[PDB]
């Protein structure tokens, strides 16, 4: 894998070496040659998994949020730019090496062989995220937010330290292609009690999980833009990608640990869907529909089927790109109106109709219009659940039509109806801003001709 | 009750308001025309019985039986003209109706399409901006002191002075763009 | 362009359900002064519109008309 | 020439929309009546129905005891 | 804006009311708080819970929309009470009567239906005669099995 | 004649 | 009673001012100033390409794979005559004549 | 005589059949003129703004901006944990969780029982 | 379809209906009439004549408008500013 980590670190010297001009244009022109490049990880096995050193492996796990995490560089880069044109130089500078810093350890995150590495990767990638909310945020509550991100995070992440060097010295490894092979059953005991939720309460906050996702709606809200796009599309998959490499270990307990918080997140996803029928902020619903959107992720690997994973690692990687294009159009109003109040901006369509019609896709997408792989996902999912217990349509269903309700509300009350009068800085749609738009919206409408390659490692 | 000009309703305004709501609502129930002229002369009489009433505790006792009559006798589905609030056609062209100032925001190449009209708004622009400061103190040195009472505005006094807060009521869309 | 608009004096109730109207109106002491406004409404090509019958009978005769000459042409025919 | 719109009186009629208006007419009753005078039995009736009083004992065999 | 113009408390004092009063663009007579039993709603307008369909249309209003004009402080659940949502307009029947007449007529449709399912209405006919032993082979019967015998006779 | 100016935003971009 | 003076003086040079400006929406004889720029052609590209196509993806990718178009059989009466066997179909056995 | 109209909270009393809609008191005068003259000086405050040439983005409403910091920012420092909001709390927070809690454990206890007795016709389920 | 409406034409139309109401002279009537004043009308009789404007032009006039049209050029310039006509 470390053919996609050094030129990520050549990205540094690229950006810290290039003219002052020309600081955006490189690091977009080669962080896309890396997303180019991360094709070649699709020489995935039936059997068998990319497995390229002691250090580096990558399955069709990891394979599909490398290639999400490293096509999400350039889309930052490009949505950044704007709000930071009249930023000092050297801390333009700054903000470019904290995405790269960023993009380096999530794609060593993700194809972590061992679990402590993986550890210490998961928790680096906190550091150039609480720096970009806290440094590059717009508002006063970026500082508490930064304090939530990183507070709900190590609370939860210094008891999986614990219970990973536990296993270290029980096991003798860490590693998961060894650990595929000598894992022990784990029996009901309050001792394997607490080693189930230190393994797994990490993640739980990371993914959020309903009650404890607190952090989200103000580190999601507070953030930049590129803080945004990285925290929705890469970070919280990271809780669902540990999850699926810790649930290995902790069988057969989790058969009765995840009935509690399978109910935390088959209610969570009514109630935050719920709230993202009164939120008046826009940013801020687009934070909690990612929370409803979560809920099915962490239901899908509680459960540990295989049509449950497949449609848990599609709705990863479909939500990804969803909620990144829905932060990039929030942003693109809020670089017009400087407000993420949702009604004061109205009749967007009638100023701006291509980026109505760009609403209208994303909409459609966060809805799961099928045959989206946001409906691919929330399908299998939806099968799994119904195969768990049949009753839990009723939880589907009824979440099925109120996230019908939030997405065209956030279509009607911001592109449709009359047009606010008072407001009249409404700029014609950006050519940089309708190209965000289409490389979020045209992968995600590509992956639907072939769908196989966002399945998991057990499609 | 709510006007933005008087603060209240005179009983004389809300006895014209409920004879205006009984004949459209009488129309409603009373389809065709004939019998609508019938039966709407009979309401004028009944309206003209108490036109000279003097004691106004009676007047408006009068007016508030009157009003549960009405009530009473409402149709569950007036009729409503297509442009009224509450029409089948309302507000069905707000989407076709773009503002002035996204005509600044064009690009030049489709500017040049239309050179005369352009050319034309420019004096739009510059009339406006020459009397929006004779139109601000005009308007500080007529309102009384504690802002302004009623939401009426002055009309110009002088000659050359355009009447204040002008532009967006001339500058409005049509009603078919 | 310029619209010609018609008399106002040819508007008459008199023959229309508008003169029963008034009529009606001043056997209780009453007097009717819209009738003119809505005379045009029962008065030119505007009268005497069809019954009910005769609205799903539009076209009857014809068709009547071309159902026998059909049936006398396949009566004939089959000889 | 299109329609000129009138004012308080009936609007001018073309020849075109009278003929065709009354030609589908006619072409409805001549369908109606053809169908009617031909089929006759999806309307009042395709088979007659028979009267179960009227049948004897002796051909839905019952015995008389 | 500032400190000053943003929410704050529950006023107690009345100076705090009228300043509160004064911070929403509203009368002293008119401005009544929330019941300050700690839901989080602190100095601001209990506004009369009115949708905004009641609003007067033929008002040129800042927001025609909306129907709220600027600076008018808004209702708590302004998003709730928009035109394309819940209205709270004043209905031709009454309310209860309305939920009576609704409820009695589904309820008594549904016990109809109950009663002519008990109650079924048919021909006088006897059953649908099938060859080849009510049509054994071709309703999914398998051949190595051998069916009773049905047979149908003229009648 | 009498075509009146049809006010809509910039499409050029 | 209607207007004041006042209004009625405002809504005059509010509608002289409003009349100006619809009058000024009006079009140039040059406007708009616009830059200098097979009988049944349907039926070829519309539609007898697309049955090339069409056909040549279900004659040589599609009818190659099996169970991909699947026809139900045709129907078999007695009395019929097989094409691909020459075999004759029994007719039915007598009527017993109901009218 | 007629029957009268019974106001509810979806389905408010009309303007006309208030009886507080006919007051000719100098009082209710007072307070209409007031009310006249706040939303006058709003009107001339935002149409002064609005009808600005030189200004160029958006009229800030300070409503608008303080209705959002009302619904966002300031319940919590306006909580204060009692009876009332304790009871909310666990009956709106902790039930429903409760509540699913038992009904699909009751639903996978039988599901299993007879699954593990050979009972559940799972014929042709081989997707899961 | 939609045919232009013009000041003459709506002048015309005023008039005209404002002609065939039997409470007003049609030889008396001009364009600046005043229906309380000139005319001697009732305000009810004001109000059905903002009715018939109503019924002949199809959209209805609010009552804050009504009651303050008290000449037939004032009604002609009311139906010309809320269907913007000599465009
Ligand atoms: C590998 C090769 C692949 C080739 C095939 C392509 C496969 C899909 C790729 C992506 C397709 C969408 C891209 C165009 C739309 C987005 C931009 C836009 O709106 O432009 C409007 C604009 C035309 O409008 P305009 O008048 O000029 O201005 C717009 C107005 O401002 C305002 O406009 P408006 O609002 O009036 O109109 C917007 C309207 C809005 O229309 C709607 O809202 C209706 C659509 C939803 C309901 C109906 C469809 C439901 C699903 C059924 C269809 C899928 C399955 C069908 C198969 C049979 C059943 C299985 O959009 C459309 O009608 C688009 C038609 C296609 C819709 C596809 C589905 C999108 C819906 C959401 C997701 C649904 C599930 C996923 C489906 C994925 C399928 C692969 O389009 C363009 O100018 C086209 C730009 C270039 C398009 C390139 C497409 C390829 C991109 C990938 C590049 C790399 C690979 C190379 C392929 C190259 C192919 C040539
Ligand atoms: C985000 C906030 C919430 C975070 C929740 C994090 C998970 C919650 C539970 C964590 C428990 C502590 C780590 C357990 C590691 C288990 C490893 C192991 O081998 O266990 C078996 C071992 C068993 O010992 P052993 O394995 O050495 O013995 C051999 C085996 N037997 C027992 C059979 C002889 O467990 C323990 O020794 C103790 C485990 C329980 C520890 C209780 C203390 C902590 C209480 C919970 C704290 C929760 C977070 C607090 C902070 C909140 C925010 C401020
Ligand atoms: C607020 C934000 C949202 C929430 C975020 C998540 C926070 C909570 C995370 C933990 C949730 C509870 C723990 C998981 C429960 C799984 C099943 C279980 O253990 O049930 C409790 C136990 C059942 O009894 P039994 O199974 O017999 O236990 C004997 C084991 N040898 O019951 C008992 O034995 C009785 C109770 C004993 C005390 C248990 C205390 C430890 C667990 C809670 C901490
Ligand atoms: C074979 C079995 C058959 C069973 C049949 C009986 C079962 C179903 C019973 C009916 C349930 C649905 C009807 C109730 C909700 C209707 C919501 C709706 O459409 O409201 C419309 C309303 C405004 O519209 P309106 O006022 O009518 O427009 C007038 C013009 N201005 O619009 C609004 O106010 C907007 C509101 C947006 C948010 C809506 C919140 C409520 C969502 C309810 C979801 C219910 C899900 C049920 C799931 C069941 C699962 C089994
Ligand atoms: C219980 C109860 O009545 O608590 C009230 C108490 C304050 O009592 P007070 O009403 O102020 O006298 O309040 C307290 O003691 C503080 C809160 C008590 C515990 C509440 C537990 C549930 C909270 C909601 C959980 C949602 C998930």
């Amino acid at each position: 894998m470390l053919k996609y980590i050094i030129p990520t670190m050549m990205l540094m010297p690229l950006t810290w070496l290039s003219k002052n001009s020309m600081i955006w244009i490189n690091t977009t022109l080669h962080s896309l040659l890396i997303s180019l490049t991360s094709l070649l990880l699709l020489n995935q096995f039936g059997d068998n998994s990319l497995n390229f050193s002691l250090t580096f492996f990558s399955d069709s796990l990891s394979t599909p949020l490398l290639i999400l995490t490293m096509w999400l560089l350039p889309l930052m880069l490009m949505a950044s730019q704007h709000h930071l044109s009249k930023e000092n130089l050297a801390r333009k500078k700054l903000f470019i090496s904290m995405l790269i810093l960023l993009q380096l350890f999530l794609i060593m995150t993700f194809t972590a062989t061992e679990l402590i590495f993986f550890y210490i990767m998961f928790e680096a990638t906190l550091v150039p995220t609480l720096i970009i909310i806290t440094r590059w945020g717009n508002q006063t509550e970026r500082l508490n937010a930064g304090l939530y991100f990183l507070f709900y995070t190590l609370a939860g992440s210094l008891p999986l330290l614990v219970a990973l060097i536990y296993i270290q010295n029980t096991m003798g490894s860490l590693n998961f292609l060894i650990l595929q092979y000598w894992v022990q059953p784990m029996p009901n005991s309050w001792s394997n009690t607490f080693m189930w939720l230190a393994c797994m309460m990490a993640f739980m906050v990371k993914m959020p999980l309903y009650g404890l996702h607190l952090w989200l709606p103000k580190a999601h809200v507070e953030a930049p833009i590129a803080g945004s796009m990285v925290l929705a599309a890469i970070l919280l998959k990271l809780g669902g990608y540990g999850m699926m490499r810790i649930t290995l270990l902790l069988n057969p307990i989790t058969d009765f640990m995840a009935y509690p918080f399978i109910m935390l997140s088959l209610w969570g996803m009514i109630m935050t869907s719920s709230i993202c029928l009164r939120q008046t902020d826009l940013k801020s619903l687009i934070a909690y529909s990612s929370v409803s959107h979560m809920a099915l992720v962490i239901v899908a690997i509680l459960i540990q089927t295989p049509w449950s994973y497949m449609g848990a690692t599609a709705l990863m990687i479909a939500h990804g790109l969803t909620s990144s294009m829905l932060f990039c159009l929030a942003n693109s109003n809020y670089e017009r109106v400087h407000s993420r109040t949702m009604i004061l901006a109205r009749g967007l369509q009638t100023l701006l109709p291509l980026m109505a019609a760009w609403w209208l896709l994303a909409s459609l997408t966060n809805l799961a219009l099928p045959p989206s792989i946001n409906l691919i996902g929330e399908l299998f999912v939806v099968m799994s659940t119904f195969s768990w217990s049949n009753i839990t349509i009723i939880l589907m269903g009824l979440n099925m039509v109120i996230t019908a309700l939030y997405s065209l509300y956030m279509l009607i009350t911001t592109q449709r109806g009359k047009h606010t009068h008072h407001i009249n800085n409404i700029l014609p749609s950006f050519t940089r801003e309708n190209a965000l738009m289409s490389l979020h919206m045209l992968p995600l409408l590509l992956l639907s001709l072939n769908p196989k390659i966002i399945l998991g490692p057990l499609y | 009750a709510f006007l933005p000009s008087a603060a209240y309703l005179t009983h004389q305004q809300k006895v014209l308001q409920l004879y205006k709501r009984a004949l459209r609502h009488l129309e409603s129930r009373c389809v065709h025309r004939d019998k609508y002229r019938y039966f709407a002369c009979l309401l004028r009489a009944r309206f003209d019985e108490h036109k000279n009433e003097k004691d106004m505790v009676k007047a408006t006792q009068l007016l508030r039986e009157a009003e549960k009559e009405f009530w009473h006798g409402q149709h569950p589905q007036p009729y409503i003209f297509p442009e009224s609030p509450g029409g089948t056609s309302y507000e069905r062209y707000e989407c076709y109706k773009v503002p002035e100032w996204c005509l600044d925001d064009w690009h030049p190449s489709e500017k040049a399409m239309y050179p005369d009209y352009f050319a034309k708004r420019e004096q739009w622009k510059k009339l406006r901006r020459e009397s929006w400061e004779r139109e601000v103190k005009q308007l500080q040195e007529e309102t009384p002191v504690g802002g302004p009472r009623t939401e009426a505005l002055p009309p110009a006094r002088k000659q050359g002075d355009l009447p204040p807060l002008w532009w967006h009521i001339v500058t409005r869309p049509r009603e078919r763009p | 362009s310029k619209m010609e608009l018609p008399d106002y004096k040819q508007w008459k109730i008199e023959g229309t359900p508008l003169e029963t109207v008034q009529e009606k109106l001043a056997a209780r002491g009453l007097r009717d002064p819209w009738g003119r406004n809505e005379a045009w409404r029962y008065m030119g090509g505007f009268a005497n519109n069809v019954s009910f019958v005769g609205a799903l009978l539009k076209g009857f005769k014809w068709g009547f008309a071309a159902f026998v000459v059909a049936v006398g042409a396949e009566y004939y025919l089959e000889s | 020439a299109h329609i000129e719109p009138r004012y308080r009186q009936f609007p001018q009629l073309t020849r075109s929309q009278v003929i065709q208006a009354e030609f589908f007419s006619a072409t409805m009753w001549f369908w109606i009546l053809w169908r009617f005078w031909h089929d006759s039995d999806a309307v009042l009736g395709h088979f007659p129905y028979p009267d179960p009083s009227q049948w004897t004992d002796e051909e839905l065999g019952i015995p008389p005891d | 804006i500032t400190k000053d113009m943003l929410p704050g408390p529950y006023p107690k004092t009345p100076e705090e009311r009228a300043a509160a009063a004064k911070k929403y663009n509203m009368r002293v007579e008119d401005y009544e708080p929330y019941p300050d039993d700690g839901m989080g709603y602190g100095d601001y307008p209990k506004l009369p819970d009115r949708s905004q369909q009641e609003r007067d249309p033929w008002y040129d209003w800042d927001h025609p929309d909306l129907r709220l004009n600027w600076g008018e402080p808004m209702h708590w659940d302004l998003d709730m009470y928009i035109r394309n949502r819940v209205d709270t307009s004043p209905t031709p029947v009454n309310w209860n009567l309305m939920c009576k007449h609704l409820f009695g007529f589904v309820a008594f449709m549904l016990f109809m239906f109950w009663v002519g399912e008990t109650y079924p209405t048919y021909q006088p006919v006897g059953p649908k005669q099938y060859p080849y032993n009510n049509l054994y082979l071709e309703r999914g019967g398998d051949p190595n099995k051998e069916p009773e015998p049905v047979v149908h006779y003229e009648i | 004649g009498k075509r009146l100016f049809i006010i809509k935003p910039s499409g050029f971009y | 009673s209607g207007y004041t003076p006042d209004e009625k003086l405002r809504l005059q040079q509010l509608r002289e001012l409003r009349r100006r400006w619809l009058k000024d929406q009006e079009l140039s004889p040059r406007e708009p100033v616009l830059p200098p720029r097979r009988h049944s052609i349907f039926a070829f590209t519309h539609v007898l390409i697309p049955v090339w196509i069409i056909h040549y993806y279900l004659k040589y990718h599609v009818t190659t794979k099996p169970y991909t178009i699947v026809e139900k059989k045709p129907r078999i009466f007695p009395g019929d005559t097989i094409l691909e066997t020459g075999e004759v179909i029994p007719p039915m056995k007598e009527f017993p004549d109901q009218h | 005589s007629f029957p009268k109209y019974e106001p509810s909270r979806l389905a408010s009393l009309p303007t006309t059949l208030d009886p507080a809609e006919y007051d000719i008191s100098s009082e209710t005068r007072k307070a209409q003129a007031e009310r006249l003259a706040i939303r006058s000086r709003l009107k001339r405050e935002y149409q002064l703004q609005y009808n600005d040439p030189s200004r160029r983005g958006v009229v800030e409403d300070p409503a608008l901006i303080r209705w959002t910091c009302a619904r966002s920012a300031n319940v919590y420092p306006n909580f204060r944990p009692n009876t009332k909001t304790s009871l909310l709390g666990a009956l709106f927070g902790i039930g429903p969780l409760i509540f699913w809690y038992y009904v699909f454990k009751t639903d996978r206890d039988r599901k299993e029982k007879l699954i593990q007795e050979g009972k559940l016709d799972r014929t042709f389920n081989i997707s899961y | 379809d939609a045919p232009p409406l013009t000041l003459e034409g709506i002048k015309d139309r005023v008039l005209y209906v404002l002609k065939l109401y039997d409470k007003i002279d049609p030889e008396k009537l001009s364009v600046n009439s005043h229906f309380m004043k000139d005319l001697g009308l009732d305000s009810l009789d004001q109000v059905e004549i903002i009715m018939a404007m109503e019924d002949e032009f199809g959209f209805e006039i609010p009552d804050i408008d009504a009651e303050k049209l008290m000449c037939p050029q004032e009604i002609v310039d009311y139906i010309a500013d809320k269907k913007d006509v000599y465009e």
